[PDB]
């Protein structure tokens, strides 16, 4: 075991002297607290170490010891429900402990060591066990938590033990190797699980607003970026995603954030509802939580905790969704540490890898089969923070060249309360054409072209908004009017959406298809009645319109008589209008 | 369409790969069964003469015991301390003047350095 | 439609015995040149 | 304790000292340096290796050299002397009593640099702080642990809104349905890179009206050492979180300009020879400030609270400028003051079309505050937002082109701009705040206020602006 | 020889490097072989050696390496690849070793994967024309075989499936030129370089369903694959091409799907060393290391085959004078470069021929070649449609009404271009099509106003109309 002593402190790096035989990312333990680092630099006899914790106080000549082994992290029955920190330390294990302050240098597992757990096994002696195969469950509040092999593991089985209440460390299938597995394991974060086969995104990831769910779609196992501007409701998007996503299992990574946002989700969470099952939304959620005054060099050990913990999910069979809460703060960090390397710079300070940092993180994500042959996925929803709203920064430029979703947030559209506030013609999706096999077998079956029309109508509004800009809207024909008036229609009528109206703040498919078909037909029969003569005012001053206005107010189960009652108003209104 | 052609073209390839590798296989097995010929003691002295004239001044010499006693009658001429060691096996390996470097002669490793060179070798006198 | 699909499985399996036995035919010298090239 | 010096000095350049062997120096320490003539400067240790410690002298290093000075400790982490009887005092900047009277007793000395809140140990804000101005208190309510900056610009007056604010603030339990009128404020005030006129002009404010009683200074000009800034907001909020998590206090932090703050930090980070940022920045400064602003909150269990109120002049009314827009990530939302406001005369120029809070929902509504509350702010916003927008029409096309509505709204727009945000220097309660908004709504015919429920839009609409 | 010799004595590693020291005995380039405690070998090569040490760039990730017991072997003086024309069905990795489970090929040859340039005097004028199926291309910027045209894309624009349409379109045009009648198909080297999977199975599915994988070599790095060794992926694949060429006499077409990998890979191993950089940072002799990839291609006197370059490089903040753009315009022969305006209007492939080139396309058109007036309806259609772009922008400013009658038929001339030229939309068009299209277009304009077209073109073309071509 490997150990020298400190040499030379400077911030959040640490030298450390006699220290030949210490392995490139491994960790080590600095000082006399024991605080984690990770070694990222060899040199001679020294060893450059990085530590994840506050470096004040520390004193040249302390011990440092090297552990042999990168960072892992534990995997297995326990992790959901909970809050942990940059390197998976149950937050409120630490609160029993220390009080309501971080204080650093606390120990503790990350899975619970007393807990009791229902096995039941599904393996024989004499049988046969390889890398990611399920050896027996184990309920966790309404899953069922399945145990793997680790994915690095061939034998034949032993013995098993006999359907009880255990521990998670307690051996529960033991090889002819002698080797002994438990209900969980560790897996270097930094390496990617392995899987079978990646498989082609065929479904959606339905987010429950209207405008990313219709306009800019992303496929289940698909990758989406969307940076914003301060003061554009980010944190509100963000939340919104994590409550009425149709994944599984939900793991949101605070990066670098606000703590008051990790204290809403930890207080409102447990009243809600999950939409699947009958349980609390937090049963199916995971949080890393490292705030904006926590130590700097774990944001990044939290952005890959989080990523290894959705993979091994996934590797369990069901569909993950991870929230990023930010990577800009994941790049200061690197910024920071390469800055105590005195190592060249690229372009704004950054380091010259962090694009290929970025792409191996996000190229971690995508629909598979699993070892054990079932199906699963992961989808990423990473969000940046431009410094001046400004998109040609290096974190932006590089997320736009991985990412198939591109989700852009305004502050123009903020400044006046419209939100979501996403700006519908610098955004995109390359997801949408291979989804609409599905669209038309499960929302429509002329879904797509109902979704063209929209789109081309709000082209052609805000294309002429530029004339109507200098010559006000006195001075085009009614025709130019109805579109204007149309547009103001969609885009106050379907494009907006209140998060906390307890009706509009979720959004079903089917009622986004109807308020659509609703906006259609009206502008189909005032044009028509239009080149047949009548005017815009009694166009505008029509009663049914209150009725498209009220339709994102209506419940889901009461929207079908709605939609029907809708259609033949907007029939009548125009049928008496000759 | 093509698809039976790339399964014809497959199978052959496929073919070829196998009895290439037998090939291999013959020659690892007639290579690790020499030290019981009577040749065995003059191509180890000239295996631990090219390689001490590999390294300009070695210091040592790393060899296997079972086979120690052919390798001491030529080490002396020039100096070079001789050393013992189960795991080296049909060869020997230097040590340079530092400690920092090395210079091994092993049979099989030779085999792997020319296998890849030969491989052509291989295919036209056994094909075409 | 398939009958291609028989005819090309036959030639694949055809070609392969031929080159497996047009092997075997000379392996004994391939064999014999290759340790003798190895060796020192 | 006994003092133990370290004389091998062996390099001084600019703001840096190097030390010889001096092994026993903890990173991070506060050292002071006495040399041939007295005179004790300070410093700190910013890195520290086997061969020497790396020292940054506070104020400039004119006159020390390498035969005759001497370093010793000091301790292994600042510190400050704290109690409750600070109440009422005025401080320097690093606590050194500047008002004359003698120095505090102190009962406990915490670290300034405090430690980051668990996030399980939080819980949400909930009340709300009545300021006095009604854009504010009706609009963008602030609420009890909230972060709420206010972007001011060149010449707009915001040391007079700091002051107005800080001498009207109450907590106004007897609406919350307790009647608990059991606890009052303190209003812990630092000012940063502040001129002699100012602090005059704010010393004899504090002490006009009786508002010293309940309140601590930190006063910071701009002629003291650069490293008195970076150390002001540290103390004020040290002093404020004992104060609140240990004596059950409701306290409200203003810190007046951190614009000086910021250049302050540049300052100070350029002489380290630190990779530079936006404008010269350091690349650190969204953590910098992070550490500062993050201390304000409520904690699970207890009763205090700590309020902050960032107040910060935008450099050329730039939005975009690095020091606005990092703290526009951190802040809860933003109050925002304009210049046309301004120039038409108004007071205060607070423009409520770019404002917001975000965490203004839980502070307000039934049985915090009067019922309309929520209703009424948005109706207030969304009836002020298209007369804006109607006078711009009519400022390039012919207001010949109108209907019979838009006169509503631009005698509602300007009705409002002259009532209910020139409020002048009173200080007007949530209830007449609320009756001012009702009066200006009444003049807008029904059906136009489709945003209030159907109960208290019959309730309340009666009262028209006759009132004044 | 065929003894091995093993360096110890690492003495630092940081990032992508590797300093060695006593390593005299090592040649400038080689390749080694780093071995760790655990027996994983991985490899590298030198860039700098002198008496006391020798600087190595790692391919792999270092991680797991130490300074006790890692040892540092030679492979060879000068980096080689075996090349055979047994590879034309097989997917290699990044630096070439089989991937799709079959065994190693048995090389023909070992060649130098840096390349030698090809001798100016040895050289030879490309002319075949090839037939794209593409208008915009095949009628303005006309592509010949042996040509570098790179594709400069933005970040969610369509290269890929321009690329792809290119490769499953391509063919000469033999009956035109009145020479040869063979039409053998073109062998595709297709290198990519940091690829993500979505485009990886486009492009493999791609390539299925035409049947050109039977004659296509594949070299994959993904962008979970380490970064370092794309500085290696191009050379191999433009070796097996300049093999396969000029040895078996095959038509080649190399396709390198983003060269801004490449040049992040090149920052990256440039900034540890501390060149003296260029303008963002790329160091400063980006320009030759481009060079000697792009440089690889044309066809050379008394010889039948041919290398034909394709290069995607996505332009980063759609910026045309970002330093990736602007050396790689230096290089090569002019440029197809992608609209993202067009791209918002949905036409496809969003070509705007205004900002492309192609500097090789007068040695291909013409009489004995595709049509007598193809160089003139080309230019005559670029005069056109400049105007309508310019009255475009007057319009911004003093309303359409305001206009006369030719400015009018000219912004009629410029939407009915955009509309229908340009947007075709995966059909596959011959050259006469589109030249019966580029008539029918012209023939909007008033006969005397196509100033840069003859008389007697005019005389028996003119007055084609659109809706007969089609409805």
């Amino acid at each position: 075991m490997i150990q020298g002593v400190i040499q030379k402190i400077a911030g959040p790096a640490v030298i450390a002297k006699g220290m030949l035989g210490a392995r490139m990312y491994d960790i080590c333990k600095v000082g006399e607290e024991g605080l984690v680092g990770e070694i990222i630099r060899l040199d001679g006899d020294t060893a450059f170490v990085q530590v994840y914790e506050d470096t004040s106080g520390l004193k040249v000549g302390e011990p440092v010891v090297s552990t042999g082994l990168p960072l892992a992290v534990e995997l297995g029955p326990g992790m959901l429900n909970g809050i942990y920190d940059g390197i998976q330390r149950p937050l409120e294990r630490i609160r029993e402990k220390t009080g309501i302050y971080i204080t650093r240098g606390v120990v503790v597992h990350a899975l619970d060591r007393e807990k009791k757990w229902a096995w039941t096994p599904m393996v024989k002696p004499g049988d046969e066990v390889r890398g990611g195969m399920v050896l027996g469950t184990v309920p966790e509040f309404g899953f069922t938590h399945k145990i793997l092999v680790p994915p690095d593991v061939r034998g034949r089985v032993k013995e098993v033990k006999p359907a009880g209440e255990y521990t998670v460390e307690e051996p529960v299938v033991v090889l002819e190797d002698g080797t002994e597995l438990k209900m969980y394991h560790t897996w270097p974060v930094r390496r990617a699980r392995p899987v079978q086969r990646k498989l082609d995104p065929n479904t959606p990831f339905l987010t429950g607003m209207r405008i990313l769910d219709v306009l800019f779609p992303v496929a289940m196992g698909g990758t989406a970026a969307i940076p914003g501007p301060f003061g554009a409701g980010k944190s509100v998007t963000q939340q919104s995603l994590a409550k009425w996503s149709n994944a599984d299992v939900v793991v949101y990574v605070g990066c670098g954030e606000r703590g008051n946002e990790m204290t809403d989700v930890l207080v409102e969470f447990p009243e809600l509802t999950d939409p699947k099952t009958g349980g609390p939304l937090m049963h199916r959620t995971v949080l890393i939580a490292n705030t904006s005054n926590m130590p700097v060099a774990a944001r990044e050990a939290s952005i890959y905790v989080g990523v290894t913990i959705a993979e091994y999910f996934r590797d369990q069979g069901f569909s993950v969704a991870l929230m990023a809460d930010s990577t800009s703060r994941w790049a200061e960090a690197l910024r920071e540490i390469s800055s105590r390397l005195e190592e060249m710079p690229a372009e704004e300070g950054y380091p010259p890898y962090l694009a290929a940092r970025l792409a191996a993180f996000y190229e971690r994500a995508g629909k598979v089969i699993t070892l054990g042959g079932e199906e699963g996925a992961v989808t990423i929803v990473g969000a940046v923070s431009p410094p001046g709203g400004d998109m040609s920064e290096p974190v932006t430029q590089s997320t736009l060249r991985i990412v198939g979703a591109f989700w852009r947030l305004d502050a123009s559209l903020a400044f006046r309360r419209h939100f979501p506030a996403i700006n519908w013609n610098g955004s995109y999706s390359l997801f949408t054409s291979a989804l609409d096999p599905w669209y038309r077998e499960n929302v429509a079956e002329d879904y797509p072209e109902l979704r063209d029309a929209i789109s081309e109508l709000l082209q052609r509004e805000a294309g002429l908004q530029e004339i109507v800009q200098l010559v006000g809207p006195d001075a085009l024909q009614d025709a130019e009017r109805l579109v204007i008036e149309v547009g103001r229609i969609i885009r106050e009528d379907f494009l907006q959406q209140n998060a906390y109206h307890e009706v509009d703040a979720y959004c079903s498919m089917k009622k986004a298809y109807g308020i659509m078909k609703m906006i259609l037909a009206f502008y189909k029969e005032a044009e028509a009645a239009i080149k047949r003569g009548v005017s815009i005012d009694e166009i505008l001053q029509l009663p049914v319109l209150e009725r498209i206005g009220r339709a994102r107010y209506v419940s889901e189960e009461e929207f079908p008589a709605y939609f029907e009652e809708a259609m033949k108003e907007i029939q009548g209104a125009f049928k008496a209008l000759a | 369409e093509s698809a039976g052609e790339l399964l014809v073209a497959t199978a052959r390839t496929q073919a070829r790969g196998e009895v290439l590798e037998e090939v291999r296989r013959r020659v690892r097995e007639a290579l690790e069964a020499l030290p019981q010929k009577p040749e065995w003691p003059e191509v180890v002295r000239k295996l631990a003469l090219e390689a001490l004239e590999a390294l300009p001044g070695a210091k040592a010499l790393v060899a296997n015991p079972e086979d120690l006693p052919h390798l001491e009658a030529l080490a002396r001429e020039r100096g070079v301390e001789l050393q013992a060691e189960p795991a080296l096996r049909l060869g020997v390996r230097a040590v340079g003047a530092e400690g920092k470097t090395q210079v091994e002669n092993s049979l099989l490793a030779r085999l792997d350095r020319a296998w890849d060179a030969l491989s052509s070798k291989v295919a036209q006198a056994l094909w075409g | 439609t398939e009958a291609l699909l028989a005819r090309y499985r036959e030639r694949a399996e055809a070609e392969a015995k031929a080159v497996r036995e047009k092997a075997m035919a000379r392996l004994d010298e391939a064999v014999a040149l290759v340790l003798k090239e190895v060796l020192p | 304790l006994l003092k133990k010096e370290y004389t091998g000095i062996t390099y001084i350049s600019g703001p840096l000292l190097f030390v010889e062997n001096a092994k026993d120096l903890a990173y991070g320490a506060i050292v002071d340096i006495k040399d041939g003539t007295g005179r004790v400067r300070g410093g700190q240790v910013i890195e520290v290796s086997e061969e020497y410690a790396v020292i940054q002298v506070f104020e400039e290093t004119t006159g020390l050299d390498l035969a005759t000075t001497s370093v010793s400790l000091v301790e292994d982490v600042a510190r400050l002397g704290v109690s409750k009887e600070m109440l009422g005092r005025r401080f320097n900047g690093i606590g050194k009593p500047i008002d004359g009277l003698p120095p505090i007793t102190p009962e406990k000395r915490l670290p300034i640099t405090g430690l980051p809140l668990n996030p399980v140990a939080r819980r949400k804000p909930e009340q709300f702080i009545q300021t006095g101005i009604s854009t504010i208190d009706v609009m963008n309510t602030l609420v009890r642990g909230q972060k709420l900056p206010i972007f001011s610009g060149s010449g707009l007056p915001a040391n007079e809104i700091a002051a107005q604010i800080a001498r009207q603030a109450t907590v106004r339990p007897d609406l919350s349905g307790e009647g608990e009128k059991e606890e009052p404020f303190a209003v812990v005030f630092a000012a940063m890179g502040i001129t002699q006129r100012e602090l005059s002009y704010f010393i004899q404010e504090f002490e006009r009206t009786g508002a010293l009683s309940r309140s601590v200074l930190f006063l910071n000009k701009a002629d003291d050492p650069t490293i008195e800034r970076i150390l002001t907001p540290r103390m004020a909020l040290t002093v404020a979180e004992y104060l609140a998590f240990e004596h059950d206090y409701h306290v409200l932090v203003i810190l007046t300009d951190m614009t000086n703050y910021c250049e302050a930090l540049r300052e100070i980070g350029a002489a380290r020879e630190e990779i530079p940022g936006r404008r010269g920045y350091p690349g650190y400064m969204y953590t910098d400030l992070a550490t500062i602003y993050e201390r304000a909150g409520v904690v699970e269990g207890k009763k205090g609270s700590v309020t902050q109120i960032p107040i910060l002049s935008m450099p050329d009314d730039d939005r975009t400028h690095p020091i606005p827009d990092l703290t526009g990530y951190i802040t809860e939302g933003q109050i925002q003051l304009s210049r046309e406001l301004h120039r038409k005369g108004i007071y205060p120029p607070i423009d409520p079309l770019p404002s917001l809070s975000r965490l203004m929902n839980n502070g307000v509504g039934k049985g915090k505050t009067r019922e309309d509350h929520k209703q009424v702010s948005d109706q207030l916003y969304s009836a002020y937002a298209n007369g804006v927008d109607i006078r711009k029409l009519v400022a390039i096309i012919g207001e010949d082109a109108l209907t019979e509505n838009d006169r509503r709204y631009l005698q509602f727009a300007d009705a409002f701009e002259r009532f209910f945000i020139n409020q002048g220097q009173q200080n007007r309660s949530i209830e007449e705040s609320l009756q001012i908004a009702w009066a200006l709504l009444s003049m807008l015919p029904q059906g136009e206020l489709k945003r209030i429920s159907k109960d208290h839009i019959g309730k309340y609409y009666g009262q028209k602006l006759e009132e004044i």
